[PDB]
């Protein structure tokens, strides 16, 4: 049990010191050294934490986990280790009330993220307003990053493909979204946008060149030449025909798995391996379609955009994940065979191809693209706010009130908690600018409970109001990251059951 | 609340397995020495559990337990406390796994209603009309007593008086009922049933006692007969009225109880009640007040108002019978129609642990002819019982489920503490002789019938009811405190 | 005789019950410090049994037989332990009843035996099935390791990797694996995706001087590319005596340089010869020292540890080179080529060197953003490349995960009835031995572990016999036949055997005798 408690009553000890110090008007801390003359004053959470010693293995966690905050963002590393303090505070009051395992009620803090980022979102503004002075900013930036690389040629020409690029995406701005098809004996300036999902080494040979409303099915399996090592097996057969009547014994069996691939209603079936020529005669009077050399990379992005799901067994019959395309053109062009997908249901992507001369001016063109995406791209999380003063931290909390309702037995108190911890955050921020917490938190959720409830906590006047006509927005970045962090720092905890005491120095 | 529970466990199971090593006539025997000085020395668990003087308020239980396991099937005392401290030593590991006690309580009610079942089935039904199978169940429980060739006479005696008041749906009947009188003299070989009634003590030795009466009635009297106490004319014209008053009732047996403030009967009036012959009989104990209200159908009379011809009772002959330091009188024909008759049975003999000894064997052999009273058959002992019942719950318990699953299999297993104490006592391997028992099993069932050794299937249903409320009544407290 | 017996069973049990809590793949994890100052954590019982230091004489028998179980199998480090601790409970009742130690030594392995034959008759056949079927088995294997990391949504990559990693390393005549022909090598950056499946030693080189090219030449349709290596400390003249060579002024300028650099010029002939196109050796060069080479498209390399070398002859089928004289062509390797491949944005610029034909070795590559990640992804691809092994050499094989136990406890209990004597009870203690696993399992899975036992007794009887397990991680429903969930018999039977190994020997040792510290 002090394994527990050394993660538990040891941590909120550390925790509470950071803990009185979010916020501006929080509290202050003196760190003291030996000599006491050394010693300094500072309000930064992540300093106090790194600079007291501490004999607790379970404390030393906590500090690397924080060090993840400041390499990828930097911002609100504070507010991370009192949202993960306050995350163990209930997770105490859960676990001594039960004494088991608590990675069943880490399942029930991911059913609980899950409710809190859907409930930002629908609530979240932005500043991408007036995109037109947007928009003439990023095809300038673009140009500057051009610079020193070959595609400097024309700048005019390749930003605009990249601005069309950006914001036609409504949605993630991961580059699995953008399909990079690159060949050779062509100019740069010849380069063209597109927005479907283009393949190369088209299948089939008497398969037809259009295809009307076709489906996406992912799996795994080799139709043609199993066995690839029959060396060191030992055969014993009386004539040298049964060898390969055992092959096609073995590809007999697969007639079942075929079977159930006509009963998807699919007209097309993607493999990674070959098919032999009598199960692939079947494709044509079932009405099946054969895709090869989809390799990886190409199936996990083409079944995002086409919202469909990867998998190499079949679990269960008329049960998957499906995607869906209206029309496939197949092309040729530049001496090579090509494959257009188009016609994907919400489908949101775009493929530039570039033409280059030789080989290495391909693999420069490449590299240079995704940085200079991936600087116009971060601009689309950034600047962008939601309404704060505690405001979006209670909508997050009567959103796990909804999970509340439907809910297994001895996983309610495991997500009600959750809801809980939330709702700490207006307590702390109430005790350190020296106001009532359970006056103004009381307050603050009887309104926002039901509807119409655009009020937040104000601090100058000490009362309840609307943070929207006041000004206060806070960033959604900074939302999903906190949260985020904050719940993998409690299941590093939770997920040890036995600390072992560190070596002291 | 388990520290509580924990340590009237082990502190229960520590007097289990002191009693465990005295099963059996050769088993271990405890030695108890009171503040007094005084040293006893016995093998009953009835006994020892008495005079121990166990300040444990649960341990206190097997007590009440033993009374009524001697009361009821009237065998088995410690064999029932063995019982009790095996389910408690396998109730240790089923706290550790979380497991509630209702569940563990509940269990042991159901596995005893389900035991007795199977028990039935293995059983063989006999009858109280054959009388061999019941002379030969008195005759060799006997075996463990002094008498040798006295317990074949006296076997037919006590088939005789059971078979009498028992009748059929009567079910269980009053031990009270059957007083045995001992008295110095005489011997084993000279018995008397007398159905009417016996008294405990000897009739007036003084000269002008008739000491015998044809056709008297009996009836309880509380009065005494006593000069006036707050010249010889006068302490005679008091006791004149008190003799003329009883004549009246025409009552010529006068039963006073005996008490230590006054006297019994006057010497002047002696020679009164000589000449109406009138038997008096003294020195009446206040245990026999409430035996003599049964039989007789009779009433105690406090006062000499009291005292009626209704209340009075009928006795067809009172004679004292002449023996050498006995002299016991008996009365015949009562002629009571309502309430049954009497069962008092006279225990001489030359040597005071003689007729000790007697009355305690003849209680534990009527009390086995009891036990098929309320329910026929018998099944032999020596771990039979004990091992038939896991055999049957072996596959039963996989037929469960959830926790009660696994209380079935730890039932099974507390069930074989009895035959391996009756190993352990002999001298024999505990383990070698069980595994030879459960051997045969697949062919032998009950099979001890040519040793002559028989035990009643009350003693071994009376133990596993009794042990389930036991237990089941040990977890239900969590706490002690203390109330004054 | 007395106090022995009792205090061997209660410091084997506290040692068992640590890693209790982590069997299975919800089973916690544990936070362990290394006395360097690092801090690991891992579910693997293997790494927390080898970090403990402890003079108890019992405790010492977990570790010397983990050492042996991950060569052999690697999943029964867990399970042994725990499984060896419950047949020491059972038989602490049976010392106080009177039950001699080698008697229930000797019952635990005619126990063992009687179970193996009747799960020879239910279970089932991997290749009768279907040809497919058994690579979907390789695919999912390290699913079930990985599921609770991060490295589960990547999982679809590495999956093909120990597909034909395998088939290069193992014949079907023997069907065994070595641990010395497998290269585990990882680094600290980049991503998971960057994985690569090489048929080769990986020989990280930055090619020395940059003006040396970063592929090989096929020297005009050469066969393959032939390598050399050196083992040879080649290095200045110095003698066994004097030494002591210094340069006195600029006279001895052009005495001393004619004179040593017509040395080397007779032994490059027979370099080329031979055809070798890079030069290896133990040790650094010096700067100058590879510039004539560079002339001739012959690059070298340095700094090169003694077990890196052996990846290297086996793979690309080269030797080391005793001397340059008699060396022929017959047995240089030959290999597809070498180039050089950045991978992410590590500025070290790795290299791959293919092959293109099966060889006798391969080299697993494995990247991660984190120190740890990389750490947990090396050890799970071991316990899954041996799981192959042990499909390949027996193909029948049973379900596992709490079914198994389940129904070896059954048979062991059902046979009991039926042999007498002193073995009777040896099997009953047996049994119930076996029922500690899936309990077990069932506690680790939040669960009743009683009501949950009592059902899956209950569907292997009354229903119909199957194989039902108990379900550590969240799944659809019960009955894992459905889901397509295969253990290795062979691989679960390693286990039962060193369990009743292991038992044995701390029953077998009755006397505990140990010296003081000076």
């Amino acid at each position: 049990e002090n394994a527990r408690l050394s993660a538990f009553v040891g941590a909120i000890a550390v925790g509470d010191l950071v803990k009185s110090t979010l916020g501006p008007k929080g509290m202050d801390k003196l760190l003291q050294s030996a000599s006491s003359n050394t010693c300094m004053v500072t309000n930064d959470g992540a300093t106090i934490l790194k600079s007291i010693p501490l004999d607790n293995p379970a404390a030393k966690v906590l500090v690397n986990i924080s060090k993840v905050q400041d390499d990828e963002v930097g911002d609100g590393t504070t507010s991370v280790t009192v949202l993960s303090a306050e995350l163990l505070r209930e997770a105490e009051k859960l676990i001594d009330q039960s004494k088991i395992h608590p990675q069943t009620i880490i399942e029930g803090y991911r059913l609980a993220s899950a409710a809190a980022l859907d409930a930002l979102t629908k609530a979240a503004v932005d500043n991408s307003h007036d995109k037109t002075m947007f928009r003439e900013d990023l095809i300038h930036i673009a140009k500057t990053t051009l610079s020193s690389k070959i595609l400097s040629q024309d700048k005019d020409h390749f930003a605009e493909l990249a601005t069309n690029a950006i914001l036609r995406l409504k949605g993630s701005t991961n580059l699995e979204h953008i399909q990079i098809i690159k060949i050779l004996g062509g100019k740069l300036s010849d380069s063209f946008l597109d927005e479907g999902f283009i393949l190369a080494k088209k299948f089939g040979n008497n398969q037809p060149k259009r295809i009307e409303n076709a489906k996406i099915l992912i799996a795994n399996t080799t139709l043609d030449t199993d066995k690839v090592k029959i060396f060191g097996t030992k055969f014993k057969v009386d004539s040298t025909a049964k060898l390969a009547q055992l092959e096609k014994a073995e590809r007999e069996k697969m007639k079942n798995k075929i079977a159930k691939i006509s009963k998807f209603g699919i007209n097309t079936f993607i493999n990674r391996q070959l098919i032999y020529d009598y199960p692939e005669q079947l494709f044509t009077d079932l009405g099946i379609n054969s895709i090869e050399h989809a390799d990886f990379e190409g199936v996990e992005r083409l079944a995002l955009v086409t919202g469909g799901e990867v998998v190499s067994t079949f679990d269960e019959p008329s049960k998957c994940k499906l995607g869906e395309c209206d029309v496939i053109e197949e092309i040729m062009l530049g001496e090579q065979p090509f494959l257009k997908f188009s016609g994907c249901k919400a489908g949101e992507a775009c493929t530039i191809v570039l033409r280059g001369a030789t080989d290495q001016t391909l693999d420069e063109a490449e590299r240079s693209l995704h940085d200079a995406l991936s600087v116009l791209s971060q601009t689309t999380k950034e600047t962008r706010t939601v309404l704060g003063g505690g405001c979006a931290e209670m909508v997050m909390s009567k959103a796990v009130d909804t999970e509340a309702q439907n809910i297994d037995g001895k996983k309610s108190l495991a997500v009600e908690a959750f809801a809980r911890a939330l709702r700490q955050l207006p307590t702390i921020l109430a005790d350190n600018a020296g106001f009532d917490s359970s006056e103004l938190v009381s307050k603050l959720r009887s309104s926002i409970y039901n509807g119409i409830s655009t009020s937040g906590l104000d601090l100058n006047n000490g009362t309840i109001a609307d943070m929207r006509q006041l000004g206060i927005v806070e960033s959604y970045k900074l939302k999903r990251a906190v949260v985020s962090s904050a719940s993998e720092a409690a299941e590093v905890l939770l997920r040890v059951d036995n600390i072992i005491r560190a070596r002291p120095r | 609340p388990q520290e509580v529970r924990k340590a009237n466990i082990i502190a229960a199971r520590s007097v289990a397995d002191a009693i465990r090593t005295s099963l059996g006539p050769k088993g271990m025997d405890k030695m108890i020495k009171t503040s007094r000085g005084e040293i006893i020395i016995s093998n009953d668990g009835h006994t020892i559990l008495k005079q121990m003087a166990i300040l444990h308020p649960v341990a206190r239980m097997l007590v009440e337990v033993s009374a009524a396991q001697d009361s009821e099937a009237g065998d088995g005392t410690t064999s029932v406390v063995i019982l009790t401290g095996a389910l408690l030593g396998a109730a240790e590991r089923l706290l550790n796994k979380g497991i509630h006690p209702t569940i563990i309580a509940d269990s042991f009610q159901s596995a005893a209603k389900r035991s007795v079942d199977i028990l039935l089935e293995m059983c063989h039904k006999v009858s109280l009309s054959d009388r061999e199978q019941l002379v030969r169940a008195a005759s060799t429980s006997l075996s463990s007593k002094i008498v040798s060739q006295y317990s074949s006479f006296l076997a037919p005696l006590a088939v005789d008086s059971v078979l009498k008041i028992s009748d059929e749906n009567s079910k269980n009947v009053d031990l009270n009922d059957i007083r045995l009188v001992k008295k110095v003299g005489g011997t084993i070989d000279d018995t008397e049933m007398i159905d009417g009634v016996v008294l405990t003590q000897t009739a007036i030795k003084s000269a002008g006692g008739p000491t015998r009466k044809e056709k008297a009635k009996i009836g309880l009297i509380q009065f005494q007969i006593s000069p006036p106490k707050p010249i010889l004319k006068e302490e005679r014209a008091y006791l004149l009225n008190i003799c003329k008053k009883i004549k009246k009732a025409k009552c010529n047996v006068l039963l006073i109880q005996k008490s230590i403030l006054r006297d019994a009967v006057n010497d002047l009036a002696l020679h009164f009640l000589s000449k109406l012959n009138i038997m008096v009989v003294k020195d009446i104990e206040r245990e026999e007040i409430e035996f003599l209200s049964k039989g007789l159908g009779c009433k105690p009379i406090a006062d000499i108002e009291l005292f009626t011809e209704d209340r009075l009772g009928s006795a067809d002959l009172v004679e004292e019978i002449d023996s050498d330091g006995s002299k016991i009188v008996r009365v015949t024909g009562i002629r009571n129609n309502n309430a049954r008759p009497t069962v008092s049975v006279v225990i001489r003999g030359a040597n005071n642990m003689i007729i000790d000894e007697t009355e305690r064997s003849l209680h534990d052999a009527l009390c086995v002819i009891r036990c098929l009273v309320k329910e026929r058959g018998l099944i032999a002992g020596g771990g039979a019982p004990e091992i038939e019942i896991s055999r049957r719950l072996s596959k039963e318990a996989r037929s469960m489920e959830g926790v009660q699953a696994f209380i079935w299999q730890e039932f099974a297993s507390a069930l074989e503490v009895i035959p391996t104490t009756l190993a352990e006592n002999a001298g024999l391997n505990s383990i070698k002789v069980v595994t030879e028992l459960r051997s045969k099993h697949e062919n032998g069932e009950l099979n001890t019938y040519e040793e002559h050794i028989l035990q009643p299937v009350l003693v071994s249903t009376s133990a596993i009811t009794l042990a389930s409320e036991c237990v089941k009544s040990i977890l239900r407290i969590d706490d002690i405190a203390f109330s004054r | 005789g007395l106090e022995a017996k009792k205090s061997h069973i209660l410091a084997a049990r506290s040692v068992a019950s640590i890693i209790k809590t982590s069997l299975g793949p919800r089973g916690l994890d544990k936070i362990l410090i290394s006395p360097d100052g690092e801090i690991t954590i891992t579910n693997d019982g293997a790494t927390i049994l080898s970090q403990m230091e402890l003079d108890n004489e019992i405790a010492k028998l977990l570790v010397q037989l983990s050492k042996s179980q991950d060569d052999e199998i690697g999943d029964g480090t867990t399970g042994v332990v725990v499984l060896a601790s419950a047949l020491l409970d059972q038989a602490l009742e049976l010392i106080q009843k009177g039950i001699h130690p080698i008697k229930i030594a000797n019952g635990f392995d005619e126990a063992a035996k009687l179970a193996i034959s009747k799960l020879e008759e239910t279970c089932d056949d991997i290749s009768a099935s279907n040809d497919e079927l058994f690579r979907d088995f390789l695919l999912r294997a390290a699913k079930t390791s990985l599921g609770s990391k991060i490295v589960s949504k990547d999982h679809d990559r590495f999956a093909e990797m120990a597909v034909e990693a395998v088939i290069n390393v193992m014949d079907k005549d023997r069907k065994d694996v070595d641990f010395d022909l497998i290269k585990m090598q990882g680094r600290v950056g980049g991503s998971i995706s960057d994985s690569k499946l090489i048929n080769g030693v990986i020989l990280d080189k930055d090619f020395s001087h940059p003006q040396m090219p970063k592929c090989v030449l096929p020297k005009e349709g050469s066969d393959g590319v032939k390598l050399a290596i050196l083992t040879c400390p080649f290095e200045p003249p110095k003698p066994k005596t004097k030494h002591k060579l210094d340069i006195s002024s600029v006279e001895e300028y052009q005495k001393l340089q004619t004179y040593e650099q017509d040395k080397f010029k007779e032994m490059i002939d027979d370099v080329k010869k031979a055809g070798a196109d890079v030069v290896i050796c133990q040790w650094g060069f010096d700067d100058e020292a590879n510039h004539l080479l560079l002339q001739n498209d012959l690059p070298a390399v340095r700094w090169v540890g003694g077990q890196e070398l052996e990846h290297i002859a086996i793979s690309t089928n080269g030797r080391i080179v005793p001397r340059f004289q008699d060396l022929s062509k017959d047995k240089l390797g030959t290999c597809s080529r070498i180039y050089e491949q950045e991978f992410g944005t590590t500025k070290d610029r790795m290299l791959i060197i293919e092959q293109s034909k099966e060889t006798k070795t391969v080299t697993c590559f494995v990247r991660g953003s984190n120190k740890m990640i990389v750490d947990e992804a090396e050890r799970a691809l071991h316990d899954s490349l041996c799981v192959v092994r042990n499909l390949v050499k027996d193909s029948r094989v049973v379900y596992g995960g709490g079914a198994a136990e389940v129904t070896m406890s059954l048979a062991v209990s059902e046979e009991a009835d039926k042999q007498r004597g002193i073995d009777q009870y040896a099997f009953r203690g047996f049994a119930q031995a076996l029922d500690t696993i899936p309990m077990t399992l069932a506690e680790n899975s939040g669960l009743d572990p009683i009501g949950t036992l009592s059902t899956l007794k209950s569907k292997q009887l009354k229903e119909k016999i199957s194989n039902i397990g108990v379900d550590c991680l969240g799944y659809g429903s019960n009955d894992m036949k459905e889901l397509f969930v295969v253990d290795p018999f062979i691989g679960k039977k390693q286990q039962i055997l060193l369990a009743t190994q292991l038992c044995r020997m701390i029953l077998k040792i009755d006397n505990v005798i140990i010296s003081g510290k000076d």
